[PDB]
């Protein structure tokens, strides 16, 4: 309840804060008076979403530490970091990282 | 008594953000052999009035033909996701205490390439998309790396609440622990919020300036509290409050003299930098990192 | 692509598969699917052109909706029972949505329509492994089920299937459509056993998958994706079409041809059912494909269509390249009739 | 050169030496704290039990008056076939009771920041 | 199907605790080292019975326990335990490590009057055994008879009468 | 060996980062397995009470099973203490 | 089809996750143990027509656990009578439920 | 009660669903699964789920749908199911998650794996040639 | 079986109809694939989270990476369409016919 009431005074006191710098100045009348498409971009936003991914997987990292299986915990996390290397490493080596 | 707490918390902040421009303009002029504004005003303490008051009675260049329902609506995200990424913030009480403090303001500033995204498209100009598309790409690029730090940094705290960073850094800055992950956590927050070196780029204008600014010192009071902490006595909790506004003041004079010293990096060569030199050095300390506490006997607590 | 990636997506696919007939979790089923899925795409696009471009993306969005279902119906089986495990699905409405699921990832109609056109569009070695390799899986998920599947829907989407099939074959002219029409006219045969003994189903599989990868060997021998390039393979190698005919005859259920064991099987088990319009339904529905594998048969080695001139030069060349297991396909697909109980192996 | 890294790596060093001892004496307050809830965990037992078969029991009354027209109503009819013990939903004990109540029993620990 | 059985009100009618959960958590330790027994054979009881309501005297039991605990920390050291507690209470987290001065002042006055000692580290959370004549219920689940198994039949396996007789086959 | 030592060297030049990068990471593989703290940390994982101990029924063949908490019987947090 | 590979080598690569009450971390006991357990015990080793024949009664009361449509329709049904009678004027709320009552520890 | 919240907020995910699945003008209708994805986050940490909201707005808005639109714009009745008890000193849903290293190994060699080859599957699609 | 999930499988269904309905804008049909899959996350983490099942709040996680993995292949197919036609248009892919 308290974050909904935090969130609501945020969104109404920018919108109001905008509304009025839009306005303030209408009420004085005035004179009032493609094809490219890179690849490059592309396959840096697919990078970052499968990166982002591999991000999500290792998250809970924090609360892993604690379970006595501190070994196979370990070697899992290990196997996780190692893989997002060996990805990077991959995508490297075959000149997608280039612009 | 929560919405005065709000309120407290959100006019401060803006009037904050209202003098770092004029505090950034003094600072920069020192640096160049000159004086900032000093004219309007005693010291140019009345400068961020008169901008305001400008900037608010000036017409707005409105494009009449683009799309107004997203011009308007970026704005608004901006301020918004701006104003609300300071409520977890412990100084050293946070006004909202969450558990999952860390990951809500990841949340929050990956949903901030939003305002970016649609301010682009809306604009109706190909080299206004390109900007856009060239920004969108840096900030989520630079932000991968801001995750991968601060869950790296955070597995020694033992959680995600922004509280016990406090606790974990009783004795001990965690800036003596982990000074490489500091190093490139504070080059990430400045390609994060584009300042220079990576700043490749009347009321919207204003709302923007606002949001960064605030952007701004969000980011430099969270590297404040998580790699520069203050000794929190529970009976006189001033000493921490004055504790942590001194070093995010000094963080930020940092971000303008780095600004002021330096000069500006290309597109790719930022992206090289970022994907060939702080990606596998991040991966590398987070596996150290990962695999620390357990050589050392030493997991932090909470679970 | 890169032999080494090549490999490494083939492994991946087996292992998506292999994933998915070795688990006993409906999320690690999913999961193999998904696998499988992925790594099945760059397969159709390694002769990079639009049309195996189009093949490729209709093949991905008709298996991202069959996964979603499937998963959906995963989701509903879960809240009205608290089961993870492969086995009886408790609830009516979720056999439904995963009976659709698998029909849409095998191909029976009305979910048919993809089959040909992705055939038609990717190559013959990408079709060949979609046409074979494809089926395994769902196929074990239906066979993991079958006690729970509703008779009625089956039995009405395998009888849709081969007629079909049936009809769509006579009109085609391209030899890749042609395989595609049959595929879906044996899986619709195949999945119509599935109620009542699924080792009628396997067994039908392998005769299916030995005969039609004998066939796309014997077409990839000889390069030739129309009809007429197939004429003229007579005037160079004489035993690939007649190979190619006694396969053709096969395929079309002649006996004492490999080809009769399944359907004949397959009718016996449904008159232990009492089960008897269906059985002659389908088989007088299969005269159809026996129909135009005769004229492929006709168009291909009992007539000598004209030669062009320039064929002389390719007298003096021998294939280079040899394929391995060809002549043991066609005599498997050809000649194993005497050893039908061998069935009884569950095999 | 030699002299940077040698001053970053013994700075590392120092660090990591007092963040160990630090943890270590976390851990150890950890531990005390949670044998302090363990020791006091009976009491609280106790007490659950007795507020969760009180609010049965009037839900229970409460019913009895209600239910009397109601022709083949069976006042405390079990739905489970068996006879154990079943833990009552959130329903089951503030059903009744006033909307206040039903929120704070509900949502009051995810609302409370 | 079936009537639940719902003790009455006056069943669970007994002298309540009231105070607060800073207070308790200041004399944690001594209640746990003291009230030991019947906390432990109430907790034997819950974990056993899986049943709140077979159950109610042993929670009676302990909350006359925990009365007469506070009633002799009332009786002996009131003054540094109400400024241990309060200590205890003005935390947000209510840590032990903030004023281990006014726990040493009560720890040293309760071993001086009443003779008590704090357990250690990893003490209190050590598993117990617990001697009661309480009888062991045989069947706490309520479970019905198990439905018999399969005959599951067994001999020595021989070759198969004329073959597979599968139409014409011979063999 | 002397071709790894040249290599090495060549990597150390023109390439900081990547040879940073793969020392750090093998150096966070390897040592793990080697350090003697690491079953110091799961036994401290292992001592710290999340659940209550429910007490087992007494039968009178339970002379490691302690009857109270201040008894000597069962295992000891002594090590962590002296850590 | 299904080979069985885990029971043959005995690798457990994914049985752990099957069911509600097969070894959950800290031993956080899932809604609906007893009855699962009750139904896993009664159908083990009897196969699937005599398990869904014969273990009805145990599958049907870990259904209403799962659900609880039985419980919610006779909540409503009571919520709906004493709504009714309230329109009447025939029922008044105890103070217990106004929130005048004494609460307890 | 607060006029069925759990429903209000479904009741709004399913307006954000029909007005996204009309399909007008791609950009408004990724505006509309952004909406829709908020408002599911919404019911799912006011259910009591905070790391999975959490993670569906961090993945799924930050960094999915963002990619989304990149893309777009390079081209042209309730509170009755609860629970009675308490989660003890710790939260079971972070435990249930974090037992994804401990006990889910499969679970994780399979989907490092998955990942990796997704890896090599777009750079061969997106080769060309 | 209360309103909620109800209300989640009409969402999951009416994306359905948006997704096989195939107006134009091939992107349409991936946004209504990854509302599917939304709606699929949804009512998984709620019913794991109801019945406390502890082990299974992997589920919602793992699901959602491999669904996002598949929307970036979707993304590729989609661009190379484009580049081989200038525009996403759903009826230019009518090269291979039945
Ligand atoms: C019941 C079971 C039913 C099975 C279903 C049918 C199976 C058909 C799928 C098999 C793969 C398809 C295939 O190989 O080509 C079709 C092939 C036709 O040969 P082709 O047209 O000359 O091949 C053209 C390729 O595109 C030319 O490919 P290339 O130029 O990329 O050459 C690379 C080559 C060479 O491989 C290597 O370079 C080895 C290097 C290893 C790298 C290690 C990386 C691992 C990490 O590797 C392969 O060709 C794929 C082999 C995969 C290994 C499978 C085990 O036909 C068959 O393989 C028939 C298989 C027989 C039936 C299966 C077994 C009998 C039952
Ligand atoms: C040679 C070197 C080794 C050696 O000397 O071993 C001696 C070896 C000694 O074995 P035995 O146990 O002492 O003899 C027991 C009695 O013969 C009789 O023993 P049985 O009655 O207990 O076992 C016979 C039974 C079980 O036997 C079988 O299941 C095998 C079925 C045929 C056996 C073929 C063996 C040689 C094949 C040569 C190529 C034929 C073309 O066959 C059947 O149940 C009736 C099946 C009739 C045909 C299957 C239905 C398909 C119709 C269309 C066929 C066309 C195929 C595709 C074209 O005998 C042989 O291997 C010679 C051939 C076996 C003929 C007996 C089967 C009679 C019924 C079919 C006659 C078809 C004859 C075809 C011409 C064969 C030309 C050679
Ligand atoms: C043309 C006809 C098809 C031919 C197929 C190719 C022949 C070559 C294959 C080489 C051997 C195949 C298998 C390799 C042996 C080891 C594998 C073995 O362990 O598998 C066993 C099983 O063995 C195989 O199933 C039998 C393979 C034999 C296939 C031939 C039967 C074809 C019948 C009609 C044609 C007669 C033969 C013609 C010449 C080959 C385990 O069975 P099980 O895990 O417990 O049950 C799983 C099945 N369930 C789930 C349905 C219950
Ligand atoms: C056995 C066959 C080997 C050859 C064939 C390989 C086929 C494909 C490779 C994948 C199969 C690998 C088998 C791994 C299964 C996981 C389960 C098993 O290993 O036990 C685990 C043991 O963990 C091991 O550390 C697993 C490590 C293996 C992962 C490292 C390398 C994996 C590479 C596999 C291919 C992936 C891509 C290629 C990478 C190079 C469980 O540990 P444990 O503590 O008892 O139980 C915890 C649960 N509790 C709490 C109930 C007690
Ligand atoms: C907009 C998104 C804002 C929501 C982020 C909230 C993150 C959070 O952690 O809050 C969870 C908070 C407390 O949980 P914990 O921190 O884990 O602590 C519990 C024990 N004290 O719980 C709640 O938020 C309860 C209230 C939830 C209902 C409302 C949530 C917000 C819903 C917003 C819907 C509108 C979104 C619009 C789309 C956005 C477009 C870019
Ligand atoms: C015994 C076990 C010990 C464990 C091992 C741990 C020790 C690790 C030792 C090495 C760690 C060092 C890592 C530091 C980060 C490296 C970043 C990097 O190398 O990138 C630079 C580039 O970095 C930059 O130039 C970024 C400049 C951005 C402007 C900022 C200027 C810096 C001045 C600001 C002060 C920084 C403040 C840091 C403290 C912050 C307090 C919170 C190199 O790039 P190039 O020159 O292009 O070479 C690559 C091609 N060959
Ligand atoms: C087994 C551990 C693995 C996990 C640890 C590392 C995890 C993360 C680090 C790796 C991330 C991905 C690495 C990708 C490698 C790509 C290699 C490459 O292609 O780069 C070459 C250049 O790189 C090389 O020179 C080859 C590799 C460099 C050295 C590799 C490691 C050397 C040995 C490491 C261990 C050192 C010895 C241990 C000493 C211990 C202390 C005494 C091309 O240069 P460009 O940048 O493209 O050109 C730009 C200028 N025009």
């Amino acid at each position: 309840m308290n974050i909904m009431l935090t969130l609501l005074t945020n969104v109404t006191l920018a919108s109001l804060l905008v509304l009025i710098a839009f306005w303030l100045p209408q009420l004085n009348a005035y004179s009032e008076k493609r094809l490219p498409f890179s690849m490059k971009f592309f396959l840096v936003a697919i990078t970052f979403l499968l990166f982002d991914l591999e991000i999500a997987l290792l998250l809970p990292l924090p609360w892993a530490s604690q379970t006595n299986n501190l070994k196979t915990m370990l070697t899992m996390a290990l196997f996780l970091l190692i893989l997002l290397a060996a990805s990077l490493a991959y995508e490297w080596t075959q000149k997608g990282l280039e612009w | 008594m929560f919405m005065i707490n709000i309120l407290s918390l959100i006019i401060p902040i803006l009037l904050a953000v209202a003098f770092l421009t004029l505090v950034e303009r003094k600072v920069l002029g020192y640096m160049q052999l000159r004086k900032g504004p000093n004219v309007v005003g005693p010291y140019g303490l009345l400068q961020p009035i008169a901008d305001a008051l400008k900037l608010f009675t000036k017409e707005p260049l409105r494009p009449a033909t683009s799309s107004i329902s997203m011009f308007i609506i970026a704005p608004i995200l901006a301020l918004s996701l701006a104003l609300t990424m300071w409520v977890p913030l412990p100084m050293p009480y946070p006004l909202i205490n969450m558990n999952l403090g860390v990951l809500f303001m990841l949340a929050m500033s990956s949903l901030a390439v939003y305002s970016i995204l649609w301010s682009g498209w809306a604009s109706n100009s190909k080299y206004a998309l390109i900007g856009a598309l060239r920004a969108v790409a840096q900030t989520i690029s630079y932000e991968v790396t801001l995750a991968i730090i601060l869950l790296s940094v955070l597995l020694m705290n033992g959680s995600y609440t922004l509280s016990t960073l406090i606790t974990t850094q009783e004795h001990i800055w965690m800036i003596f622990t982990s000074w490489p992950l500091a190093m490139m956590w504070f080059i990430s927050t400045l390609a994060e919020t584009n300042r220079a070196p990576f700043d490749l780029t009347a009321g919207p204008f204003a709302m923007f300036f606002m949001a960064e600014y605030a952007n701004i010192i969000m980011m430099n009071a969270f590297t404040a509290i998580l790699f520069l902490g203050a000794s929190h006595d529970p009976h006189t909790p001033e000493l921490y409050t004055i504790n942590f506004v001194l070093k995010t003041l000094a963080l930020t004079i940092t971000f303008l003299w780095i600004r002021a010293s330096y000069p500006r990096f290309r597109y790719d060569q930022l992206m090289h930098l970022l994907w060939k030199s702080f990606l596998p050095l991040t991966l590398a300390l987070c596996m150290w990192h990962i695999s620390l506490p357990i050589m050392t006997a030493s997991i932090p607590p909470q679970s | 692509m890169n032999p080494i990636i090549y490999t490494t997506l083939i492994m991946t696919v087996m292992s998506g598969t292999m994933l998915v007939m070795i688990s006993s979790h409906w999320l690690l089923i999913w999961i193999g699917f998904e696998m499988n899925l992925l790594a099945m795409i760059p397969v159709l696009m390694k002769n990079f052109n639009p049309r195996a471009t189009e093949a490729a993306t209709k093949y991905f969005l008709t298996q991202a909706t069959a996964s979603m279902m499937l998963m959906m119906a995963i989701i509903i089986n879960l809240l009205y029972s608290g089961q993870w495990t492969i086995t009886k699905m408790f609830n009516p409405v979720a056999m439904t949505m995963m009976t659709m699921a698998l029909a849409m990832k095998l191909g029976l109609s009305p979910f048919h329509f993809w089959v040909p056109e992705v055939t038609q569009g990717i190559s013959l070695q990408a079709g060949l492994l979609l046409l074979t390799w494809q089926k395994l899986a769902p196929l074990s998920v239906l066979c993991q089920i079958s006690q729970s599947i509703n008779p009625n829907l089956m039995l009405t989407m395998a009888m849709l299937s081969i007629l079909i099939g049936g009809w769509g074959g006579l009109n085609q002219t391209q030899l890749r459509k042609i395989m595609a029409y049959s595929s879906i006219a044996h899986m619709g045969w195949m999945t119509a056993v599935l109620p009542y003994n699924t080792t009628m189903t396997i067994l039908n599989l392998l005769i299916y998958i030995t005969m039609t990868l004998a066939m796309f060997m014997l077409l990839i021998h000889s390069s030739a994706t129309t009809t007429l390039s197939l004429s003229h393979t007579w005037n160079k190698m004489p035993v690939i079409t007649s190979l190619m005919m006694v396969t053709l005859l096969s395929m079309g259920g002649l006996p004492p041809l490999s080809g009769f064991m399944p359907k004949w099987m397959i009718i016996q088990e449904m008159t232990k059912n009492e089960s008897i319009i269906m059985p002659t339904l389908m088989a007088m529905t299969a005269l159809l494909n026996l129909y135009f594998y005769m004229r492929l048969a006709y168009s291909s080695s009992l007539t000598m269509f004209p030669s062009t001139n320039n064929m002389k030069m390719k007298w003096q060349f021998e294939h280079t390249k040899q394929m391995k297991l060809l002549p043991t396909m066609i005599v498997l697909s050809t000649l194993v009739l005497p050893m039908t109980p061998a069935l009884s192996s569950l095999n | 050169g030699y002299s940077m890294f040698a001053v970053g790596i013994g700075t590392l060093l120092f660090g990591y030496w007092s963040m160990m001892k630090w943890n270590r004496e976390r851990r150890r307050l950890q531990i005390e704290d949670f044998e302090a809830r363990i020791a006091l965990m009976p009491l609280f037992q106790a007490e659950k039990d007795r507020r969760v078969l009180q609010m049965l029991r009037e839900n229970l009354e409460e019913e009895a008056i209600i239910m009397k027209d109601v022709p083949d109503w069976k006042v405390g009819e079990s739905v489970f076939h068996t006879t154990r013990w079943v833990t009552p939903m959130m329903g089951e004990l503030y059903g009744l009771r006033t909307n206040e109540e039903i929120l704070s029993a509900t949502y009051g620990f995810i609302w409370y920041t | 199907p079936g009537i639940v059985e719902l003790p009455t009100l006056e069943d669970l009618k007994v002298q309540e605790v009231k105070v607060s959960s800073s207070v308790l958590k200041a004399a944690a330790h001594h209640y746990g080292a003291q009230c030991d027994k019947p906390n432990k054979e109430f907790m034997l009881c819950r974990w056993e019975e899986k049943d709140p309501r077979r159950c109610l005297e042993e929670g009676k039991l302990v909350n006359q326990c925990a009365l007469d605990f506070f009633r002799q920390i009332k009786r002996h050291c009131a003054e540094p335990f109400t400024e241990y507690w309060t200590c205890i209470d003005y935390s947000g987290l209510q840590l032990f490590r903030h004023c281990r001065k006014q726990q040493a002042k009560f720890d040293e006055c309760v071993l001086d009057k009443l003779g008590w000692v704090r357990p250690d580290l990893g003490e209190l959370s050590k598993v117990t055994k617990v001697k009661t004549d309480r009888p062991l219920p045989e069947n706490p689940y309520h479970s019905r008879a198990r439905p018999e198994p399969n005959p599951e039949a067994e001999g020595d396996l021989k070759p198969a009468k004329h073959g597979s007789r599968l139409f014409f086959w011979t063999m | 060996a002397g071709r790894i030592a040249s290599f090495l060297k060549n990597a150390w030049a023109k390439e900081p980062v990547l040879v940073a990068s793969f020392a750090i990471g093998g150096l966070a593989i390897i040592l793990p397995s080697l350090s003697p703290y690491t079953n110091y940390a799961i036994r401290i994982n292992r001592a710290t009470p999340y659940n209550y101990p429910v007490p087992l029924r007494d039968d009178g063949n339970m002379p490691d099973v302690p009857s109270h908490p201040q008894d000597p019987q069962g295992p000891s947090l002594e090590w962590l203490k002296n850590l | 089809p299904f080979f069985d590979v885990q029971k043959r080598l005995g690798l457990d690569l994914d049985r752990w996750m099957t069911i509600q009450s097969a070894e959950q971390p800290h031993k956080i006991p899932g809604r609906c143990h007893a009855f699962e357990k009750e139904w896993i015990e009664c159908a083990h080793g009897i196969g699937g027509i005599r398990a869904e024949k014969e273990c009805k009664i145990e599958f049907d009361d870990f259904v209403e656990c799962l659900l609880r449509q039985k419980t919610m329709k006779r909540l409503s049904a009571i919520k709906r009578q004493r709504d009714k009678l309230i329109k009447e004027g025939k029922y008044t709320p105890p103070p217990h439920h106004l929130g005048k009552e004494d609460p307890r520890p | 009660m607060t006029m069925y919240i759990a429903f209000i907020l479904s009741t709004i995910f399913v307006i954000g669903f029909v007005g996204f699945s009309s399909k007008p003008s791609p950009i408004y209708g990724g505006l509309g699964l952004i909406v829709s994805g908020g408002v599911g986050c919404g019911i799912v940490l006011n259910f009591g789920g905070s790391f999975l909201g959490l993670m569906v707005f961090l993945i799924y808005l930050g960094g999915m749908l963002v990619v989304f639109g990149y893309t777009t714009a390079m081209a042209t009745g309730d509170w009755v199911i609860y629970d009675t008890g308490d989660s003890g000193f710790f939260s079971e849903e972070a435990m249930g998650i974090a037992a994804l290293y401990s006990y889910g190994t499969w679970l994780v060699i399979v989907t490092g794996w998955s990942l990796l080859i997704g890896v090599v599957v777009i750079m061969e699609i997106t080769r060309g040639n | 079986m209360p309103l909620v999930y109800m209300n989640i499988i009409m969402a999951f269904a009416i994306a359905l109809a948006g997704l096989l309905m195939y107006r134009s804008h091939l992107m349409s049909s991936l946004l209504c694939l990854e509302g599917m899959m939304l709606s699929l996350f949804i009512m998984s983490t709620l019913i794991i989270l109801n019945t406390h099942f502890t082990l299974a709040n992997m589920m919602p996680i793992i699901l959602l990476v491999f669904a996002a993995c598949e929307a970036a292949l979707g993304l590729s197919l989609l661009v190379m369409v484009s580049n081989t036609y200038g525009t996403d248009y759903v009826q230019n892919l009518n090269l291979l016919q039945c």
